[PDB]
């Protein structure tokens, strides 16, 4: 997941 | 090449590597056209409304109720041309990844990482777990079960929420018990993210418009790294997190980031996981590998007629790099376990891929996205297996000019700004  | 055939979405189905398939989502679905681009690896050019039945709606909720940092477009990936471009884009990224020594190593590990045959209730028999398979429609219209390790599928409603999804087991935690499970990666090669060249700007939620674009090969590699962890059943439980205390903006909101993500990014981020919790995980997974070796020893028969017991026991001997004594008994060698575990967790990292691709990229996972851009990497005049956006012998070759959305503006269309919305 890329995240913020 | 990693993908020997250059599939066109409209190529006629053959029931082998171009076929209509159904996935084990414990629900009902119409078959979807899929392409097998490599042994154990398939691509489904469809928005993912299948792995999660509760996420079959692509339409965006009311504007006043949208998670502000996200991107919706119910029409994306609905036409044949889009699917054709999606297939070619994903294929190109696999080739770009495979063209590097690190990528070749990772993809080899992924292909060898066959989900463990632990679906038997009788310890004396070895059986496959059906959710690590897909049902392929054969030429005669019948269905055949095919084991696979990886599926690349389009994103669900929120287009930029890329992630690894896999089917769970009633009791077994497949991605954390050494077994592994088929990984479905929600991903799109048609969009990318903007980040900032200055660390103090990139890690600030109020600054920057996203001058540089992330190379989608890095984004895919990041997911492939998670996939590697999950296929070998060594993913870190998402409840194990780092209560960020190195960024005031994260800290003031009590934001937490999973160790699994920090490990995957690598570099200095990986150091936020203290030696004690890391020795803990290493021992935990070492023991899980021990149980696998034990289960294999107790196996006396195999279910099915596709492969022999000896063949499958050897498949897993190779996957887990087990040792076989004089009695043919399997055991886990500490040196070999540590070597493999380290390979999957420390060698395969986003930071290392950046070094191999020679691209500009976020310096840490602990930052704030600036924007999302629409891109098209299929045309060689836009992006290549060898140089990504930074095309050699052009004005885009140096200083990451190809990733510079201001210099190479013809290759990026900003769809949404995220700065100031966190
Ligand atoms: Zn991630």
């Amino acid at each position: 997941r890329r995240g913020l | 090449p990693f993908v020997n055939k250059q599939f066109n979405y409209k190529d006629p189905v053959n029931g082998v590597d171009i076929a209509y398939i159904k996935i084990p989502n414990a629900g009902q679905m119409q078959p979807v056209k899929a392409f097998k681009i490599h042994n154990k690896i398939w691509v489904i050019p469809e928005r993912d409304t299948f792995t999660n039945p509760e996420e079959g709606d692509l339409n965006p909720p009311p504007e006043a109720k949208q998670v502000p940092v996200s991107y919706y477009d119910s029409t994306y990936l609905s036409t044949d041309n889009e699917k054709d471009n999606y297939l070619k884009g994903v294929t190109k990224l696999f080739e770009r990844i495979y063209s590097t020594d690190l990528g070749r190593m990772l993809l080899t590990s992924i292909v060898r990482g066959i989900p463990f045959w632990g679906g038997s209730t009788i310890d004396t028999e070895l059986k496959v777990i059906d959710t690590n398979c897909i049902n392929v429609i054969q030429p005669d219209g019948s269905y055949r079960s095919e084991e696979l390790n990886l599926v690349i599928i389009g994103p669900s409603a929120d287009i930029i929420q890329f992630e690894c999804k896999s089917f769970g087991h009633e009791v077994l935690n497949l991605t954390r018990n050494g077994y592994g499970s088929t990984q479905y990666i929600r991903f799109s090669p048609d969009f990318t993210f903007g980040f900032e060249e200055s660390l103090e700007v990139d890690t600030n939620p109020l600054l920057g418009a996203g001058k540089f674009a992330t190379d989608p090969a890095v984004t895919l590699a990041h997911e492939l790294i998670h996939a590697g962890h999950r296929l070998y059943g060594i993913a870190i439980n998402p409840n194990r997190v780092f209560k960020v205390n190195t960024n005031a903006y994260y800290e003031m909101s009590g934001l937490e980031v999973s160790f699994e993500e920090l490990r995957t990014f690598g570099g200095h981020d990986a150091k936020f996981i203290d030696s004690l919790q890391e020795n803990e995980f290493r021992l935990y997974y070492y023991n899980k590998f021990k149980d696998i070796a034990s289960t294999l020893n107790k196996a006396k028969s195999i279910v099915g007629t596709t492969a022999s017991l000896q063949y499958m026991k050897n498949v897993f001997k190779e996957k887990y790099l087990l040792s076989e004594d004089t009695s043919g008994k399997f055991s886990v060698d500490k040196l070999k376990f540590d070597k493999l575990y380290k390979m999957l967790t420390e060698i395969y990292t986003e930071d290392n891929f950046v070094k191999f691709f020679k691209v500009l990229n976020r310096k840490t996972y602990l930052n704030f996205d600036k924007a999302v851009f629409k891109i098209n990497i299929v045309p060689k005049v836009n992006y290549t297996i060898y140089d990504g956006f930074n095309l050699r012998n052009t004005n885009l070759a140096a200083n990451f000019n190809g990733q510079n959305t201001e210099i190479n503006n013809m290759n990026f269309t900003k769809l949404k700004n995220f700065t100031g919305l966190f």
